[PDB]
Formats: structure tokens, sequence, C-alpha cells
């Protein structure tokens, strides 16, 4: 704002505001599941056991 | 063997932008000298990821 009365009396008015806002979310979910399953043999009882 | 792989990726972004000047002068033959500007700024952004 500038005001110049009567070519003498000035006055100046000059205000500024300035708002930043920042934000961030990082989501990380990491799922590992292994599964091993090994059947070599099959063990019997001979039928003429004692 | 079986084998898959399934990949998605989202991503999204948005900027928006507002500038407004506003001025106004009156300016009489050296008696009076009243002079206005107003100003206006909003930068915005968003990007979400996936």
């Amino acid at each position: 704002t500038e005001l110049a009365l009567f070519s003498r009396v000035n006055g100046k008015f000059s205000t500024e505001f300035q708002r930043m806002k920042t934000l961030q979310v990082k989501d990380q979910a990491v799922t590992t599941r292994v599964q091993v399953r090994n059947r070599i043999y099959t063990v019997k009882t001979t039928p003429t056991s004692e | 063997q079986e084998d898959h792989v399934r990949s998605s990726f989202l991503l999204d972004n948005q900027n928006s932008q507002n500038t407004v000047t506003a001025s106004a002068g009156i300016a009489f033959l050296n008696i009076v000298n009243f002079k206005v500007e107003t100003d206006y700024i909003s930068q915005t952004s968003l990007t979400k990821d996936y």
C-alpha cells in the first residue's frame, strides 16, 4: 500500500505471508516364506517280524 | 519347477498453482496518490506411489 497526500505526507505498508508445508510417508512390507520338505525313505516292518 | 512373478507399480502426481495479482492506483494531480497491490500464490504437489 502507498498513500501520498498533498505531495508531502507519504505512507507505505508492505506485508508478506509465506507458508510452506511438506509431508512424506514411506511404507515397506516384505514377507518371505520358504518351505522345504524332503522325504527320502519309507521304512516298514517285515511282516515276518517277531 | 513353476515360477511366477507379478510386479505392479502405480504412480500418481498432481501439481496445482494459482497466482492472483490485483493492483489499483488512484493518482490525482499531485494531491492524492493511493496505490494498493495484493498478491496471492498457491503451489501444491501430491505424489503417491505404490
